[PDB]
């Protein structure tokens, strides 16, 4: 339960 | 020539202990910091080394998209290496390995002419290799984003290592403070059965963040991953390791080719070096004092250093600015800037130690530093 | 309980700076040190940092088999261990990555009922990432052995990042301290034009050893690598990246399943987050400022921290204590043996924070050292 | 050329 994501793929964000 | 750098740096996993010492001396050369990290002592440890800090972890917020969060610290960064200063941007683990803003800082900065570095740091898997007793070597790795692994149906070799980051998030573009339940978390499970079975072991790795914790090592099967009780405890930092389901067989082209003959005593497939994997389902007992490593122990009584063994044979001077090139930016930057006038001010250089550093030559440097026997040049193929 | 430990720790690849701090700690601590490193400024370094240290590089020699050599390596440090002490071994790099002795030594230790533990380091593939500006994550990662590659037939996906570790010594079980001829390398370029073509891309990696130095980062066609004058080039601390090919298109069924809809907006499987691979061959330039960057720019003029953020709110006396715990092992192994005692004789800490350190529990630490809003705790899924 | 090569593969070190 730390949530620290720097990173998500072409398809899911934007 | 251009005023203004970025240099990018990670702190590792565990808080402040897995920093590098470069990490650490760019942190505390820098004009602006911009961090993100996971754990308090972390930061806590980067604010006192440098005065001028951000926090990039504000630029999250709840339903906001991490793309638009992540165009915004890139910018944040670059702003300030186009007013002329020296930026370090801070994040946690390896700081390209699964981050985007990093990569997207740096490629700006390169683009406008600015001197632009990422250094390395210690990652997620790396801390899975360390704790789970694994070698990505033995046999191979193939390493996804759970989400991509699903949506580009990415291979799974059920012959190697298999590690999946951001497990925790399957299928999310946004944020939330308080975090996700991770409610297409079955998606990735459906996978895991096609591919390996619903008996097939999963290891939930989460590498200890504080120096006293140990990790979490959790073996499930993959069936055991639909029991709502387990999937609960998949959070944001939760990593997967999918161990291997069969020994690969060896190529006779190749083994013929690379001349391991006879073939007849290059080993069985189901043979391994001691250790076998621990997570392997049904690994065999492998023993670690077979005759040969009783026979290369016995040898020790007699072992003397062999001829071409070349000992370090180096002074305190040129040990010190070896020391201050790696651990000062400063320093380093002025040598680079002038190998010759740098190397000419080191005080209580030896001829020799002072002629390496004026050329730079990494070779010079290590025959200035190690004493190479008549026996090592005589066979030598460094063409000198 | 039982006297002897045995810690395997790195140095990173770049001399001296990429070395963990926690590395560093646990070589001063140490009672008896053994290394294996490439250069002789981190061999210097590391000897001004204990006294006791033995260069594990003495137990090469010509024609003798290299399992012979790990055997040998492996039984040093656990014989020292065994007589009782806290023994480390330093290998370059990350020192389980492409490591035989490390693991040999810790196993034993481990079924010898010994405190056994591998500190995670910086890899030669750390620095691959880091220097020729890629992410495993995009479009994943597949991390092979070369003669394990060939031997085993291991998969190739022409869709993910190929990294190939030991390229110089296809075929070879033994040493030479003037290194290998790499007469196999052949056998390798073949595979690679087979699964990629005579035309596609191999970068010929050398992370920098020095601190001065630039890395080398040579891109050359699977067909020049079969020119005698690079194959030349190739030797015991190449290492090869081979980009995509292609870029893989998305599965409808995990689109539907991941709510990833309306299919329409799915980004084509050409379209890129910048930046792009810049060594996938004829890659689209990616625009950096779309108007959806530009917009969340805009947005950093009125940005406030959210309601939810948590800031820092520590003391020097708890961000002391908790440094301490990372870059003091000692300090550690008294804090594990007895939180309450320990936590009891820190000078000026807050009750809460003397109340965090007797429990020991990571959350408990961390709102000791960080203000949560009232905001966060409405929501919060910590069940407390 | 430094040659510190701490791993071999089975099928080949022996
Ligand atoms: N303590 C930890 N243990 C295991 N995996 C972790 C972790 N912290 C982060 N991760 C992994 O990293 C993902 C975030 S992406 C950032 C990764 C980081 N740059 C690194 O170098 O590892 C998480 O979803 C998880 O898969
Ligand atoms: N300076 C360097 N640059 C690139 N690859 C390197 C390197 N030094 C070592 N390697 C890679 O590592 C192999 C040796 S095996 C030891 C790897 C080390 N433990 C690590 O963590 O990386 C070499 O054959 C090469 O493939």
């Amino acid at each position: 339960f730390p949530w620290v994501i720097v990173f998500g793929v072409i398809g899911v964000i934007g | 020539t251009k005023a203004g750098s970025l240099t990018i740096v990670g702190t590792g996993i565990e808080s402040i202990g897995q920093m590098t010492l470069q990490a650490l001396s760019y942190i505390e050369a820098a004009a602006k910091v911009f961090y993100c990290v996971i754990d308090p002592a972390t930061e806590a440890f980067i604010l006192t080394k440098n005065k001028n800090c951000v926090d990039l972890y504000q630029y999250y917020d709840n339903g906001k998209s991490r793309l638009n969060t992540y165009t915004q610290m890139s910018e944040l960064m670059v702003r300030e290496v186009r007013k002329g200063l020296d930026v370090v941007g801070v994040f946690y683990g390896h700081p390209g390995v699964f981050v985007n803003p990093s990569h997207r800082a740096l490629a700006i900065a390169k683009s406008e002419g600015y001197r632009a570095r990422m250094l390395p740091g210690v990652s997620a898997e790396d801390c899975l290799f360390a704790d789970l007793c694994i070698d990505p070597s033995n046999p191979g790795c193939l390493t996804y984003e759970a989400s991509d692994f699903l949506i580009r149906d990415r291979p799974v070799s059920i012959h190697s290592h298999l590690v999946l980051f951001q497990v925790g998030c399957v299928g999310i573009a946004d944020f939330n403070f308080t975090g996700f339940d991770n409610n297409k978390f079955g998606v990735l499970v459906d996978r895991l059965e096609q591919e390996y079975g619903a008996e097939h072991p999963v290891v939930h790795y989460i590498a200890a963040m504080m120096p006293h914790q140990d990790p979490v090592t959790d073996k499930y099967t993959v069936a055991q991953l639909r029991e709502p009780e387990i999937a609960k405890r998949v959070g944001g930092v939760s990593t997967f390791y999918i161990p291997p389901k069969a020994r690969k067989a060896s190529n006779l082209d190749i083994i013929r080719r690379l001349e391991l003959l006879p073939a007849g005593q290059v080993p069985d497939k189901k043979a391994r070096i001691y250790p076998a994997n621990q997570w392997e389902p049904d690994v065999p007992e492998v023993e670690p004092y077979r005759p040969s490593d009783q026979a290369a122990i016995a040898q020790l009584a007699d072992h003397a250093p062999p001829e071409q063994y070349q000992p370090l044979a180096t002074s305190k001077a040129m040990s010190d600015v070896m020391t201050k090139l790696a651990l000062d930016p400063k320093a380093l930057a002025d040598y680079k800037a002038d190998h010759r006038a740098f190397a000419q001010s080191v005080p209580d250089l030896t001829p020799q130690e002072r002629a390496a550093l004026e050329l730079g030559d990494s070779w010079a440097i290590r025959c200035a530093m190690k004493n190479m026997p008549s026996s090592l040049l005589d066979a030598a193929r460094e063409s000198g």
